[PDB]
């Protein structure tokens, strides 16, 4: 819970940068978490983006966050696994679709 | 040349209070000084997705199937006890006097001309047509807004508080007096004379109004919902907050003022709709209409600027409308 | 040649305090020491667009769509409780004395001439008329500005605090004493003698003024609206902020000072309208008119420069007015 609200605080404190980003490079991990850091709904102004509300971002962001937490937390109980990944994925996915 | 002042501040005559609500049994209205107040409870409901769904760029039938899955809301509600069938709504009302005298005016020549015009109105005609409609809106309990639509017996008691006592007590049947037409009564023109004496400045007038309504056992009362702007992000909010004085459901004083202020039956597209609140550009935002648009020359501002400056005195009904807007108060200028 | 001083600083006499407001019931005003304070509360209201529309460059469709749709504004309000029908407003007042001595000068000969002029005024006639009018403005509750226009009965108690307790207590009916007529009563000129002894310097006079106004159950009382300057005049996100000291609605001290200073019954226009506040170029900016303009030679500066430099004394009511200005205090002095 503290880890996912830290992720929420990271999404909120990086909402203070600028509304409009671009296709700045490094898009190998930056297509699902591209839109979790919200585009502030003010630089858009004519709905130039169609996948902002399609539902593509939250399950994929929860999946890749739980994959990061899988590869980061692996003790002497070595494998962590995919059902725990789906559990933490749906946890962050509920807390990300709670925004609307 | 004489032009209108840049700062014009008209104070509010007919000052109401926050109307507090309590509950009790009918025919026990005489000993209604210890009735328990209606408290605002917060309840959580589960419902369906009942709104026009946005279908612009979402999924066609996959993520737009938020139907077959409920939504969980948390709203407020005010109810009677199960052994009570009568809502009692109590407030006070001061009638001040000195209607056309503003508390602020830049142009002093405009202030003198405006005071001359208002005193001319009050000395050719009394406060007899405005206070009659004000006493009518006090008589029928229009300050019970949604607590009046389904009641079988609405009774209003109005006491003229003199020192700490009562000096004259009126008791009206609010359902015999309609909400749309202004008839005459032996007890209503006495209240109109008292409100007229308060409005002209002949005496200090303070009224205590208390209205009882038979809605039913354990039913729902509708106090004033508070104005909270909810945001689109971080959804799952309350979305209904009822106003309360300290552990007691109540109506806002501006709502009581709006229901006492609705006397305007002079707007050019009426054939019997009923009175409207006297507003500059007299408009009902709930009904979506705006009567007395400035396309017609029946706005408060055009009538006032033609009465005071150009000395084009309007019709007597429009004079009643302009003086009712001055009794309401407000900010006028450049 | 004795030109006027370049700096002139006159300290304020009749120093009031911030008047606190609390609520309670009439006929138990004697135990008004633990009454609960009137607290300011924010409320969001919904009204209609009711103002003169800027129809100069805007399209008509947006204008009548604006007058159709509502508008939502957040304002402060201070109401009485539902069982309280009496507003109790309390402040303290000090009168100082030594009204002629300035606190700053550049010309010492002008200082001695001005002190000689004030001393000739004082030994010609004491502070009887000015303290009479100040005691009148204390007796009738003029410091309740909008808390007085609908009150049924106002009672103003004034205590003379000698050590930490009272030594002389006056009790006035503030509605029988009018706002324009300067009558004569035994308690009134007794209080005037006290204020005159405090203004002459012959004693320390501190008063506690507590005024009860019977308004009604749950009615709206009116503290001072705060002037928010260059912090919130951009969007209109907060339309009316009221002044509160510590969880208690209160009236500004300078508003009480403007109420006590409303004694100027002398001005070249018609004096039947009532007194105005004592200021140089005596101005009612709310009423939008400036009595004692520099055109008609009856402002404070013209009368002072005639009285001190050229030694021509004005009419006795005009020198009453300029000594009331010196009691008010300010910044005077040519370049």
């Amino acid at each position: 819970a503290q880890i996912c609200d830290e992720a929420l605080q990271y999404a909120a404190r990086l909402r203070e940068l600028e509304p409009g980003w671009s296709a700045t490079p490094g898009c190998q991990l930056h297509d699902a978490e591209q839109l979790w850091l919200d585009p502030l709904r003010a630089q858009t102004d004519e709905t130039f983006l169609q996948r902002r509300l399609r539902g593509d971002w939250p399950a994929e962001v929860g999946n890749r966050f739980a994959n990061w937490l899988n590869r980061a937390v692996s003790s002497d109980s070595q494998i962590l696994g995919s059902p725990e990944a789906a559990q933490w994925s749906q946890e962050l996915s509920k807390e990300l679709t709670m925004f609307k | 040349i004489l032009s209108t002042a840049s700062v014009l501040a008209f104070e509010r005559k007919l000052d109401p209070s926050d109307a507090l609500m309590s509950a009790g049994a009918w025919a026990q209205r005489d000993a209604s000084q210890e009735w328990p107040a209606v408290t605002v409870r917060e309840k959580s409901v589960r419902g369906t997705i009942s709104n026009r769904l946005k279908t612009k760029d979402r999924d066609p039938a996959k993520l737009d199937a938020s139907i077959q899955s409920p939504n969980l809301q948390t709203v407020d509600v005010a109810n009677l006890p199960s052994d009570a069938d009568t809502l009692k709504v109590r407030f006070t009302l001061r009638v001040l006097g000195g209607a056309g005298t503003p508390s602020a005016c830049n142009d002093a020549a405009y202030r003198d001309k405006l005071l001359q015009t208002v005193a001319t109105y009050v000395n050719d005609q009394g406060f007899a047509e405005l206070a009659r409609r004000y006493a009518h809106n006090l008589a029928n309990a229009r300050f019970l807004w949604r607590n009046r639509v389904g009641a079988e017996a609405v009774e209003v008691r109005i006491n003229h508080i003199r020192q700490g006592e009562v000096a004259r007590a009126w008791r009206f049947d609010a359902l015999a007096i309609g909400l749309r037409d202004f008839k005459a009564d032996a007890e209503l023109d006495a209240l109109a004379e008292l409100i007229a004496s308060g409005l002209s400045g002949s005496g200090h007038v303070l009224l205590e109004v208390v209205a009882f309504a038979r809605i039913g056992d354990g039913q729902e009362v509708f106090p004033s919902q508070e104005l909270i702007l909810d945001k689109g992000d971080k959804k799952g909010q309350k979305s209904k907050t009822l106003y309360s004085v300290r552990d007691a459901a109540a109506i806002h004083s501006q709502k009581i003022g709006n229901a006492l202020r609705t006397i305007d039956t002079w707007y050019p597209d009426e054939d019997g709709l009923g009175p409207i609140a006297v507003e500059p550009y007299g408009s009902v935002t709930s009904q979506g209409k705006a009567y007395r648009q400035p396309k017609q020359k029946l706005d408060f501002y055009t009538l006032l600027d033609n009465w005071v400056l150009r000395d084009e005195a309007p019709a007597v009904e429009q004079q009643h409308y302009v003086i009712a807007n001055l009794i309401r108060g407000g900010v006028f200028g450049e």
